[PDB]
């Protein structure tokens, strides 16, 4: 009986293959054993973060599964989440519906 | 021909978060991309950290230093806690 | 006596109403075969019968159309900026003397 | 072929900027919009293309599109 | 004279408008031809009394939606002419006299 | 008050190494504010690297790595 990494970290992402791609990414020489663990811990939050709120937005446009869309008003609509994806252009994404007051009618 | 992807695993955290929430597969390789190109930055930002102090390995550390370096604000803290708790239970289940 | 007239939106009606349409739309906008053809003619000088995946293609464009939208974006704040509601080529010039293109 | 730029037609040069909230577009606009398009989607291409020789490939492929906007900085999610 | 499609002008208050005949009706045989064939009135479609007894023309005005279109007789409808034609100049320069005294009558209110 | 030490006649010798000729007097009080925001990016990321190397000194060479991080590399200093 094998038990995986991830079931004795506690994570949903996978922990083994976050250490392969850390090694054959040559990022450094040695990759100690927990530093994929930390990695895949991170991943899996900023992962959920952003499904969360993109759970938020799809309720909103009563859609069962989430678009594309979804991802962006989750990810332009938050602040932080907009600074680290700042100069990413995500896919079928559109715009945060903005119109300036100087625009608006009298 | 086999594609190595974070399919699976996102959907299962999704889940984890709402059981009940489908996902689009364009929308899907949106996840797929993102947690490619946050892990390829998390983890070139360790590797230069490393190679500047002179070390030769990837510590849990360096990984914090990074996502403290990278990750903006506090979704750097939440980074961070859900990391350390998450080695705390790895050296506590060896 | 009583003559006819037309029902016209005022100018800028039509134009905010548009604006609410296509800031819901995530379709892209610039057609995709004009578009396509725009790229064989931008490439064919950077390299011979270079082939294009159908997918290049809708990706090349989202990019741009993501450019774009960026752009005119700041050049409506730079044409806020002179007191004005029409965008004008200083603008679009502005801004891109601000991002380091230009 | 050639001078296919203005096949970005006015009324969609405008539904983009229409996208990007404006409301007056000056003419004068049309034509320097698809000059901007054409160093854009110049560089892009440029680089996908130098990215397609080395992989002795010939089929531009949309994974080098993609490479070639993050070298410039705009990454672009959804394709790899 | 009046032909399916044709260009024709028309009363509509005091003035001519050009218009096209995309309906021809027929009093006797409660019936009207049209153009993409003879058929009945529908259920929604119906002519004014007034004129149903005369020979009647679905017209659509020109530069104006379908919501202008409607049934006219022999009193409202002329065949495209240069008679006609120059009856609606003449109605045109009579309208440019109304706009004309308008604009009199508004800027002796000015004063 | 260290901040106010970024005097007026300072902000109006980088106006005009700037090629600024008639400061606003409401600008000397924003560029403080835009300035500091800054600085506190960069010297947070200096101090990160510092306390990554154990070290309790900041150095040149990690204010340096921290604007190679920021995106504004600066030449003349080390690295």
């Amino acid at each position: 009986k094998a038990k995986t990494r991830s079931s004795r970290a506690g994570l949903q992402f996978p922990v083994g293959r976050v250490h392969r791609l850390l090694r054959k990414g040559n990022y450094a020489e040695r990759v100690g054993a927990g530093a994929p663990v930390y990695l895949a811990a991170v991943l899996e939050y900023l992962t959920a973060e952003i499904l969360e709120l993109a759970g938020n937005a799809a309720r909103d446009n009563k859609k069962t599964r989430i678009i594309p869309r979804h991802l962006q008003l989750a990810v332009r609509n938050d602040e932080e989440l907009n600074k680290l994806l700042g100069r990413v252009t995500i896919a079928q994404g559109g715009v945060l519906p903005n119109i300036q007051s100087v625009l608006l009618p009298k | 021909t086999r594609k190595e992807s974070y399919a699976i695993y996102v959907y299962k955290v999704l889940k984890q978060v709402h059981p009940d929430t489908g996902i689009s597969s364009k929308a899907m390789s949106i996840m797929n991309s993102f947690v490619n190109d946050v892990f390829e930055r998390i983890a070139g930002e360790a590797s230069r950290l490393a190679h500047y102090n002179k070390r030769s390995t990837i510590t849990s550390r360096e990984i914090q230093t990074a996502v403290r370096l990278l990750l903006p604000g506090e979704l750097a803290k939440h980074a961070v806690s859900e990391g350390t708790k998450a080695v705390t239970k790895y050296t506590s289940a060896k | 006596g009583g003559v006819k007239k037309p029902h016209r939106y005022r100018p800028g009606t039509v134009a905010l109403r548009e604006i609410r349409r296509y800031q819901k739309s995530t379709e892209l906008l610039i057609r995709k075969l004009p578009f396509q053809r725009l790229v064989r003619e931008i490439a064919q000088d950077f390299k011979t019968d270079l082939r294009f995946q159908s997918s290049a293609v809708m990706a090349l464009q989202e990019a741009s159309e993501a450019y774009l939208v960026a752009l005119f974006e700041d050049t409506n704040l730079a044409a806020i900026h002179a007191k004005r509601v029409t965008i004008m080529p200083k603008d679009i010039q502005l801004a891109r003397r601000i991002r380091g293109e230009r | 072929l050639r001078d296919n730029i203005q096949g970005i037609t006015k009324p969609a040069i405008r539904r983009l900027a229409r996208r990007g909230g404006v409301k007056r577009i000056s003419g004068l606009i049309y034509e320097e919009t698809r000059g901007v398009l054409k160093v854009f989607l110049e560089n892009v291409i440029r680089d996908a293309v130098t990215y397609t020789e080395h992989a002795k490939r010939k089929t531009v492929t949309a994974m080098d599109v993609v490479y070639a906007l993050k070298r410039q900085g705009r990454t672009l999610y959804g394709f790899g | 004279e009046f032909a399916l499609g044709g260009r024709c002008l028309a009363f509509h208050g005091p003035l001519m408008y050009e218009a096209k005949i995309l309906k021809i009706w027929d009093p006797s045989s409660k019936m009207y031809t049209s153009i993409p064939k003879p058929q009945k009135l529908g259920e929604d479609e119906s002519i004014p009394e007034e004129i149903i007894n005369g020979k009647c023309f679905f017209i659509h005005y020109q530069g104006w939606k379908s919501s202008w279109d409607e049934w006219v007789g022999y009193d409202r409808i002329r065949a495209y002419n240069e008679e006609n034609i120059a009856m609606k100049k003449r109605l045109a320069n009579e309208a440019k006299e109304a706009k004309k005294s308008l604009l009199e009558q508004q800027k002796k209110k000015k004063l």
